[PDB]
């Protein structure tokens, strides 16, 4: 039975230790969901500070890897973090060495190739994260780009990560057979937000303050996250119509 | 003490009508000492051939290493190297000695099997490529040559009419060159016959 | 040498003559002097003629590789970028002078770089023995917002003084036009200012003109079966 | 520092390379894909089963560009494959053409992978990779060819075969239909029929990834004037000429 | 017991049992004890032979004029970690013209130990180490384990039924603290530490190692006829 | 050293080394033997910087009576050569080159031919007649191009070697002190013991 | 650490036997069987390849035998990739003797270099064996036409005739009825495909399940030609032969 | 199963079980506490008495980095100072290419990474120590707390170790009952009272308590211990409290 | 070359000239001498372009790989950054670099770094070949806490001098404005400048 401990082949042809970075993926009990709109990238996670003795402010799975590209991540911090460097160190030579921005797609790749060696290679583990990048790229426009503990990743019209994953997913499934495009066909980034939060609300059944969100959005040439206060004004707006 | 003219020696080659000829004189030496009179420097990988001028050690290890290299593509590749593809390979080779080079300059020329094209072209010691459609020159009477061919040559000549061109090309700069002679070899190729000539010329 | 590039409305035009010579000696009369780096990112090069060969089929094999691993067409400054910093980790010793321009799907572009690694940018730019003569024609004739046919007569007549008052120089004008949201067209012996007029005299021989001591046939062929 | 340098592939009692047969054994779950072989042309295939349909799956391409005239298509684990097409692009360049200053022919390029296949089920501290290749190509000397690589780094060239889940049933039907005097067209036909089989869903240009070796694309090449070069002999179909040949079907 | 196969591996209740197990080599090996006042420190040890053709195994040994150590476990580990810290009161003479605080030179070598506590392949060292010296900050006593535990004490022992010496420096402690500036009576309270940790043999002149060191007194070592005055 | 000489004749080869080392500004020995026998029918005599030449000469020396004993084989004298010129032309890309000029003179058993084989300090070989390094051919080869016969006997051989070397006595500004005989042929290597 | 996950591929058993090789010789006993037979006049490899398919591409198909140089090839029997590893670095080391020496290398030379390659695998390195036994067919002036084996181990033989793969002992005992000294390159190139047709475990011996060469002085004057034969040229033989 | 037996595996449930087995080390050893005050940070520590032979006020075990830092842990204590070694080597390479003293959180992440890393492979072990640190910087004061999985926030206040329950309900009525903040000195005094407080579950033998702050105000933002009469002040105040 | 940074009341401004020559020829006449390595830190560079350049590049690479780690570095650590650069490869380099930048909490700074790699801090700083010229028309015309026409016109009128007397400066002069309110670049011609 040391086909489970590392990443080798089991006799039906599976890695077991990709499975179960998989199944640390959720153990943050978190939920996340991104959204494209006609100019933006819209991306919100669940925050939950159940710690009083935390200070909130520095509880977050979202990270600014460039000035084009965010990530939040779901999985443990530790391994968040190990990502959310690595990802900042890749796009930075990057653009020293090709005198260009990395686009998101090409960094959710590079990061993808990395995890496939974690897979292949004995003495590493994978890590225990689930990747998902965003940006308005400058050739693309507005991406979304994932990436897993076995290496693989694609694009996005929209998705979402987490324990309840599926009731996202098949909401917003639901919204878009009906809209018949791939994106909220919205000019503000701050409807956009609306409308991934709305979207989250209805899945999720659950109502959200201003600290229950954790949001980053993507606009052509920078990604930024949203201060409570900005959350604020947008949970407000949802609440009157 | 330039590596280039301690041996002596000199290569040409021309394209005539669906053929090409390659030519070089014989002689080995140390500065003004003639040492040998039978030091070819023309050589044959297949159907392609390669003529190289300069330092003498380094033509002997070049053919070595081209003999080498394309064996092992024969055996892999399953069919003869062949003329484009082996200027390339000859490049390639000399680049990647780009601070510690041979001092050489190669010639080569060949027939492509398939298409019947005739091919030539020369190189610096570094790897540049010079694909000629006329005629390339290399060794210590390549001003001489240069001479020679740019008013003796005319296209598309018939294999026997290239002959006495080339021979007399040769013949001509080398006997205005103090370090070149002592017999020549002129090959005439065309696509599935080559001809080797041993020329008779003056031993000083 | 002489090497130009010149940006227009539209795209950008790079030009070169096509001697390349061994000190006084002009070892080739119709040398090629523009090389792709990528289907329309082209490089013109003066100084060590194998260095300008090499240095630019190594930054375009590896700027093949960047566009397959990233799904995008090339760009000049990815191409520029790896040049200079190849060509600045060898001080110079890689003699490699280089005007590179381009179209992508970022616009177009018009860049210079030298053999110790620095690079400019311009609308108009020269390289080589015969770049002031060039330039001379360049800031004479040059204006804002040319077309492509008025940039193409400007890159070649800039060659041509390079040709005429340059002895570093000669033969024919190469030229190759990159517009954007076009196939780049390379258009090689542009000019044909230079052919060898008829000699006063064949030199064609009698056959058997050649004193010869010995004959035989070559075996090219591989070991015979039976 | 990896510790692992000792093989993690050995031989058992009974001569069997355990992980080897379970690197197969993973291929064999993988979605199909095929190969067929015409008189003027090469065609790959395979179905893009879309892991959700958010997902946008032409972001994720299963058949690959390796040189202008060689293309690649795979069943087992998608990123094993991902890795591999990158090393193969890359050792095309420095183990090849940049020695010979043109693009290695079909057979040598497999070589090379194959041999980097091979090391994965050697070398220390690593498993083999999960899937096996069809590689499809042209050259001048050698012509269109196409050539399964499996696990173990063993290659072999077939007139047309099917890899993955459904092979067994593709082959036979493969069997029934291959002739050495199909036309291009004709084997992209045969290429869709067997293609259905083993296809349960949707069945269209969007969930259909299909691309030929054929003749030399000047439109594909970006840029005029060099008489030589005439153009990538491979070349991707659109969802749109997929569909057309789907009426015909 | 599934968990004590190497150092790397912590056990399900936070244990680490190689360690535990170099730990153990120290409890099988001959007393020593160490003490202090405010002017001096010594050591005092009890020699192991092998039997009566044999020498006793030395367990002192000298780091720099002003500071060494004795030992109990496994005497090539202690060699090991005396020649480091020989080598780091020298590093800190020539490069700092500085004689090395005894505080910096427990430090140095928690470190040194804590190493092949966390890696693969190494094992701990199967020794502990009482170091005595007299620097800036006057006379000090340390303790060092080979978990990397250092600690700073008026006196302490170990080896073998250490913890009858270590009693009785713990009642005695007003005393042999205010031992300043008579060598001969702190020597004394060693000897008689020493003593409520032996059975079956007593002190002999083959038996017994003293070293002292202190404000006017370099590091030295009385063995032999040198500690007759004090059986 | 100073003089190497060699002439390949009808059934043998002779090889004609100087006897003289002369360390600056006195001759220090009169009886030095500039050769080793590389196998039972190949001799290499050598000449260039010292200290150099001995150390090239017995390393080749050991590793041909390597291959020897590996493969229970004489390796022919142009396997022989070829080996040597490798380890020169590998020498003089190297930090510090080996100096070393030599002549292979070895009796080939399969072919039932003598082979000369002139290799300088380079790499560079050539198959001769007849050679040497160094300026001894400036002063000898004039006579061997005249005398010279591909059917000469040994002792022909020796007579013409003989007149090559009083020109050198005559001509040379330096004293050489003679020159040691060796003969290659059928039966191995002998040395003429007057000369 | 990682000794845990260590097979340990070079260590012997109690009874002074190496696993790995033992089990990789036992791989290659399920391996298509591949004759060796040499005659005054030259040398014969003949081998079968394992089950086939209607559509494998056959005459680009090679997964037998292989050329190491003009005089020298191989008959494979084990895993064909690990053979491929093996015969590369033949080749190369073929190529460097050429260029050292200037003479073609001896046959044997080759063999033991390629053998001490493998014995190296079984004694350091904590590597899995190479899955592969050659028969080598080749000529040089010395000893002329020559046949050798080797396998995992890395242990080499000389052979008038030989076989590896599936069935060795009834084929070993089928040679060695019927092979005489004074036999020739034809009666031999008979006598390995009689053998193939009674040893395979196909239903019969058809040349699309075979691969054929021949190492013949059958070229023109004191030299020597290599045949890897077509798969037509294969079909003639049987015929010829009368096998099918 | 067997997925406890070495470093960096994953159970079938996603849990690496030697970091789990780390923090059986970490909540074994002494408390060791941080309180985040108004303008600085207060760190204090129970150091067990285990016997007489001790020298009082001797064996520090609150560590400086660079000028600013304090750090503080429990567990294995060797295995703290090793990852404090670290993290003077990161903020003096800090230092160096960009001037500046280290930046807290900066600091904070450099200690993260370091943690983290060993629990990527089996050939290491991971640290059995919880860590407490931070001081002022730019943006002002840090609280930080750092656990063997790798693990870190920034806090209000924090506790680890043997009596950590105890601590943190304390550490929780003082964020409850002071929303403004507590000044350095009303921090040094609480810290000195919760150290007494959770030596309960420590109750066989004494301690001694040790405490260090950095505030803008009281210390110019440097790290300093709190010694003396400060410190005797601190002592009476727990002693009161616990009375 | 010349080139300068001074700082004013509202932040900093850099200058320069825009020739580079290769001997007495003049290879570009329109150069862009003020390169920005973040956001609101630029420097000027003399000495080798190849060095100049290439060292750039490196402390751009830097700062945006400190940016996403710890957010906007201060001038001085880009100084740092540099310094770094210059002084452990000076024995490779030719670089003669002013850093100037903009914080809100520090406002307009200015820091050289000659030669030999030492930092300077400094209200305003001088460089190049064409700076010598200036050294005294700069030393009478500078204060502390101008308005940013007056160090406009500053710089205008001290390049101006220092174009005027050096060969090797010329062309345009280029300036970059780094204040709360943004970056501005400001370009002067030679019929404006030449007539001061
Ligand atoms: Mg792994
Ligand atoms: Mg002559
Ligand atoms: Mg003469
Ligand atoms: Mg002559
Ligand atoms: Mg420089
Ligand atoms: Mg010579
Ligand atoms: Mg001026």
């Amino acid at each position: 039975g040391y086909d489970r401990h590392i990443t080798i082949f089991s006799p039906e042809g599976r890695l077991y230790q990709v499975e179960y970075a998989f199944k640390a993926t959720n153990q943050t009990n978190i939920n996340s969901l991104a959204v494209r709109g006609k100019d933006c990238t819209v991306v919100i996670s669940q925050k939950k500070v159940p710690d009083k003795l935390l200070d909130p402010t520095t509880v977050s799975y979202i990270f600014c890897i460039s000035r084009t590209i965010g990530m939040v991540v779901n999985g443990p911090i530790p391994d968040a973090r190990n990502a959310a460097l690595r990802a900042k160190a890749e796009a930075a030579e990057f653009r020293y060495k090709y005198g260009y921005d990395m686009p998101c797609d090409v960094l959710a790749k590079r990061m993808a190739n990395l995890s496939q060696i974690y897979t292949q290679r004995a003495y590493m583990r994978p890590l225990g994260v689930i990747l998902t990048f965003v940006s308005v790229d400058e050739e693309l426009g507005p991406s979304i780009y994932k990436t897993d503990p076995a290496g693989y990743y694609v694009g996005y019209k929209a998705t979402a990560t987490g324990p309840k994953q599926q009731e996202i997913t098949t909401n917003l499934e639901n919204h878009f057979k009906k809209s018949k495009i791939d994106h909220i066909n919205e000019e503000s980034w701050e409807k956009v937000v609306e409308f991934a939060i709305t979207h989250m609300i209805d899945a999720l059944g659950t109502e959200f303050s201003k600290n229950d969100l954790e949001v980053g959005v993507a606009t052509k040439d920078k990604f930024f996250t949203l201060s409570a206060e900005n959350i604020e004004e947008r949970l407000v707006a949802i609440a009157e119509q | 003490s330039d590596p280039s003219s301690i041996n002596g020696g000199i290569v040409v080659a021309m394209t005539g009508k669906d053929c090409v000829a390659i030519a070089c004189d014989l002689r080995l030496g140390s500065q003004s000492l003639g040492v040998s009179n039978k030091f070819e420097k023309i050589f044959h990988y297949g159907h392609v051939f390669l003529g190289i001028t300069g330092l003498a050690t380094d033509v002997t290890t070049l053919n070595e290493m081209f003999r080498y290299k394309t064996n092992l593509y024969k055996l892999k590749e399953e069919r003869a190297i062949e003329p484009e593809t082996f200027t390339q390979l000859v490049s390639s080779s000399l680049y990647e000695r780009r601070f510690g080079p041979y001092f050489v300059g190669p010639v080569v020329a060949g027939i492509n099997s398939k298409s019947g094209k005739p091919f030539i072209a020369g190189f610096d010691l570094i790897g540049c490529i010079d694909e000629a459609k006329d005629f390339i020159v290399s060794g210590t009477a390549s001003d001489q040559l240069f001479g020679m061919c740019e008013s003796l040559y005319e296209p598309n000549l018939e294999p026997e009419d290239l002959f006495e061109t080339i021979s007399q090309a040769l013949l001509n700069a080398a006997d205005r060159d103090a370090l070149s002679g002592w017999g020549a070899v002129v090959y005439i190729i065309k696509k599935d016959e080559v001809v080797k000539r041993y020329l008779k010329m003056r031993q000083d | 040498t002489t090497i130009v590039g010149v940006k227009f409305n539209n795209g950008v035009v790079i030009a070169a003559d096509t001697r390349s010579t061994q000190g006084p000696i002009v070892a080739d009369k119709n040398c090629a002097k523009l090389h792709r780096i990528s289907p329309k990112i082209w490089c013109a090069g003066a100084g060590t003629a194998a260095d300008t060969e090499a240095v630019t089929q190594l930054i375009g094999s590896n700027i093949e590789l960047h566009s397959l691993y990233t799904s995008r067409e090339p760009r000049v400054v990815s191409a520029l970028q790896m040049l200079k910093q190849h060509l600045f980790k060898y001080q110079g010793h890689i003699g490699a002078y280089l005007i590179v321009a381009g179209v992508d799907p970022t616009g177009s572009h018009l860049f210079s770089i030298h053999a110790h690694g620095s690079t400019d940018v311009g609308y108009y730019l020269s390289l080589g023995s015969g770049s002031l003569a060039a330039m001379a024609v360049l800031e004479s004739h040059w204006k804002q917002d040319l077309t492509k046919e008025e940039a193409i007569k400007l890159a070649s007549d800039a060659i041509q003084a390079g040709i005429w008052n340059d002895l570093g120089s000669g033969s024919n004008v190469d030229v190759c036009v990159m517009e954007i949201g076009k196939d780049a067209e390379y258009l090689r012996n542009y000019l044909t200012p230079n052919v060898r007029e008829e000699k006063q005299k064949s030199y064609k021989f009698p056959r058997g003109t050649t004193a010869v001591l010995k004959e035989s046939i070559v075996n090219i062929c591989d070991i015979q079966e039976e | 520092t990896d510790r692992y340098s000792f093989s993690l592939t050995t031989f058992s009692p009974s001569g069997k390379l355990g992980q080897i047969d379970y690197a197969l054994t993973a291929v064999k779950q993988g979605v199909t894909s095929l190969g067929i072989k015409a008189t003027n042309g090469v065609v790959i295939a395979t179905e893009k089963k879309s892991s959700s349909p958010l997902a946008m799956s032409e972001t994720l391409s299963k058949v690959s560009l390796l040189t202008p005239d060689i293309g690649a298509v795979y069943s087992g684990m998608g990123p094993d494959y991902r890795v591999l097409v990158d090393k193969s692009r890359k050792v095309a360049h420095t183990s090849y053409k940049r020695i010979y200053g043109e693009y290695p022919p079909t057979k040598l390029l497999v070589s090379e992978v194959a041999k980097i296949m091979q090391e994965a089920t050697q070398s220390g501290g690593v498993r083999p990779f999960g899937v096996s290749l069809l590689i499809a190509g042209h050259d001048e000397f050698n012509g269109f060819s196409l050539y399964q690589v499996d696990p173990s780094g063993s290659y072999f060239p077939w007139k047309a075969t099917a890899i993955g889940k459904g092979s067994v049933a593709a082959k036979t039907f493969l069997e029934k239909r291959w002739n050495d005097e199909l036309e291009l067209e004709d084997a992209i036909h045969i290429a869709l029929l067997t293609l259905k089989e083993s296809v349960e869903g949707e069945f269209n240009g969007d969930t259909i990834e299909l691309a030929i070796i054929g003749d030399e694309n000047p439109d594909l090449l970006g840029y005029t004037g060099i008489p030589t070069d005439k153009g990538p002999r491979f070349r991707k179909l659109t969802s749109q000429e997929i569909n057309d040949r789907l009426e015909a079907l | 017991n599934n968990y004590d196969g190497d150092t790397v591996t912590f056990s399900p209740t936070g244990r680490l049992f190689q360690v535990e197990y170099a730990l153990e080599a120290i409890k099988q090996g001959s007393v020593t004890v160490g003490l202090r006042s405010n002017t001096h420190a010594v050591l005092v040890a009890l020699k192991r032979n092998a039997d009566e053709l044999s020498s006793y195994q030395k367990k002192i040994i000298k780091c720099d004029e002003h500071m060494g150590l004795s030992l109990a476990g496994l005497a090539p580990d202690a060699r090991v970690l005396s020649n480091y810290l020989r080598q780091q009161c020298n590093y800190s003479s020539l490069v700092f013209n500085r004689k090395l605080a005894v505080e910096r030179a427990g430090h140095l070598l928690c470190d040194k130990a804590q190493k092949n506590t966390q890696s693969y392949g190494g094992r701990p060292y199967g020794v502990g180490l009482l170091i005595i010296g007299y620097d800036k900050s006057g006379a000090h006593l340390l303790e060092f384990q080979p978990s990397g535990n250092v600690t700073e004490l008026y006196g302490t022992a170990i080896g073998a039924r250490s913890q009858g010496a270590k009693t009785y420096l713990e009642r005695t402690l007003d005393t042999f603290i205010k031992i300043d500036g008579n060598p001969d009576e702190l020597i004394k309270a060693g000897v008689e530490a020493i003593s409520q940790s032996l059975r079956d043999e007593s002190l002999t002149v083959d038996n017994l190692s003293i070293a002292i060191v202190g404000k006017d007194t370099p590091f030295t070592i009385y063995d032999g006829e040198a500690v007759a005055k004090y059986i | 050293m100073d003089i190497i000489l060699g002439i390949r004749v009808q059934d043998s080869v002779i090889l004609a080394s100087s006897k003289a080392v002369t360390r600056g500004i006195s001759v220090l020995k009169d009886s030095d033997d500039k050769t080793r026998q590389l196998s039972p029918h190949t001799l290499m005599s050598f000449a260039g910087e010292a200290g150099d030449t001995v150390q090239f000469a017995e390393y080749i020396q050991a590793n041909i009576q390597l291959y020897s004993i590996r493969e229970d084989y004489e390796l022919s004298p142009q396997a022989v050569s070829s080996f040597v010129r490798q380890e020169l032309a590998k020498s003089i890309r190297s930090r510090r080159p080996y100096q070393v000029n030599v002549l292979i003179g070895g009796y080939d058993k399969k072919k039932n031919k003598p082979e000369l084989y002139q290799i300088d300090y380079l790499g560079t070989k050539v198959e001769l007649p007849y050679g040497a390094h160094g300026y001894s051919g400036f002063y000898t080869f004039s006579l061997l191009d005249h005398h010279y016969r591909p059917d000469m006997t040994t002792e022909e051989g020796l007579d013409l070697l003989k007149l090559c070397v009083q020109e050198l006595e005559k001509r040379m500004p330096m004293d050489f002190k003679g020159v040691i005989v060796k003969i290659v042929d059928k039966d191995g290597i002998r040395q003429v013991d007057d000369f | 650490g990682s000794r845990r996950y260590d097979s340990r591929t070079t260590i012997f058993s109690p009874e002074g036997r190496l696993y790995q090789v033992e089990y990789a010789l036992e791989s290659i006993s399920h391996a298509g069987t591949a004759i060796g037979i040499m005659a005054s006049d030259g040398i014969v490899l003949a081998a079968e390849r394992k089950v086939t398919s209607t559509l494998l591409e056959q005459d680009t198909s090679t997964e037998k035998l292989y050329k190491l140089n003009d005089k020298i090839a191989v008959a494979v029997a084990g895993l064909t990739a690990d053979a491929e590893i093996l015969i590369n670095t033949a080749r190369i080391h073929a190529q460097n003797y050429l260029k050292t020496y200037n003479e073609d290398i001896p046959v044997e030379i080759l063999v033991r270099r390629l053998s001490d390659i493998k014995q190296g695998y079984t004694q350091h390195g904590g590597l899995r064996p190479f899955g592969v036994s050659f028969i080598y067919a080749g000529y040089d002036d010395r000893y002329g036409y020559q046949l050798y084996t080797s396998n995992p181990s890395g242990n080499y033989t000389g052979w008038k005739a030989i076989s590896v793969g599936a069935n060795t002992s009834a084929a070993q005992t089928l040679l060695q009825m019927d092979y005489k000294d004074d036999m020739k390159v034809d009666d031999a190139i008979e006598l390995a495909l009689k053998t193939l047709s009674k040893t395979t475990d196909s239903s019969a011996l058809t040349y699309d399940r075979l691969e054929f060469a021949t190492i013949r002085k059958g070229a023109n004057d004191g030299e020597v030609y290599q045949k890897i034969f077509k798969p037509q040229e294969i079909k003639d033989i049987l015929v010829k032969t009368g096998i099918t | 199963t067997g997925y406890d037996l070495s470093n960096s595996v994953f159970s079938p449930d996603g849990r690496n079980f030697q970091v789990e087995y780390a923090v059986k080390a970490v909540e074994n050893g002494t408390t060791s506490i941080g309180i985040k005050c108004n303008d600085g940070v207060v760190f204090a520590v129970e150091k067990l008495i285990t016997s007489k032979l001790l020298v009082p006020q001797k064996n520090v075990k609150i560590q400086v980095v660079d000028r600013h830092i304090g750090c503080v842990y429990s567990g294995l204590i060797p295995d703290g100072r090793h990852l404090v070694n670290r993290g003077r080597e990161e903020a003096a390479s800090f230092k160096k290419l960009y001037k500046t003293p280290i930046p807290i959180p900066a600091f904070a992440d450099r200690l993260g990474q370091y943690v983290q890393a060993h629990t990527l492979y089996n050939s290491v072990r991971p640290f059995g120590v919880s860590t407490i640190f931070g001081g002022v910087d730019k943006n002002g004061a840090h609280l930080y707390m750092l656990e063997p999985s790798g693990s870190y926030w920034g806090y209000k206040g924090a506790a680890t170790g043997k009596g950590r329950q105890s601590a943190k309900a304390e550490l929780e009525k003082l964020v409850d009952h002071h929303p403004e903040g507590l000044s350095a000195r009303e921090a040094v005094k609480q810290a000195a009272k919760i150290i007494y407080l959770a030596h309960e579950d420590n109750k066989e033998k004494d301690f001694e308590l040790e405490i260090s702050w950095c505030s803008l105000s009281e210390t110019n933002g440097l790290h300093k211990f709190v010694k003396g009469d400060l410190l005797q002040e601190a002592i009476d105040f727990a002693q009161k409290e616990i009375n | 070359t010349s080139i300068m940074a001074v700082t004013f009341k509202d932040g900093v401004i850099l200058g320069a000239d825009s020739r580079t020559t290769t001997g007495a020829y003049i290879a570009n006449r329109v150069t862009d001498k003020l390169t920005r390595v973040h956001d609101k830190i630029w420097c000027c560079r003399s000495g080798s372009a190849a060095d100049t350049q290439a060292i750039a590049d490196i402390v751009q690479y830097h700062l945006e790989l400190y940016t996403s780690q710890y957010g906007t570095p201060s001038t001085e650590t880009a100084a740092s950054v540099f310094k770094e650069l210059c002084y452990e490869n000076k024995d490779n380099l030719t670089a003669g670099i002013i850093v100037a930048g903009y914080d809100d909490k520090n406002k307009g700074e200015v820091y050289t770094i000659p030669l030999g790699g030492s930092v300077h801090k400094l209200p305003y700083a001088i460089a190049g070949s064409g700076s010598t010229f200036i050294y005294g028309y700069c030393d009478k015309n500078f204060r502390e806490n101008m308005s940013k026409e007056e160090t406009v016109d500053f710089i205008k009128h001290s390049l101006s001098q220092a174009i005027k007397w050096d060969g090797s400066s010329g062309g345009v002069i280029r300036m970059v404005v780094l204040t709360a309110a943004g970056v501005e670049r400001l370009i002067f011609y030679p019929d404006e400048y030449e007539q001061l």
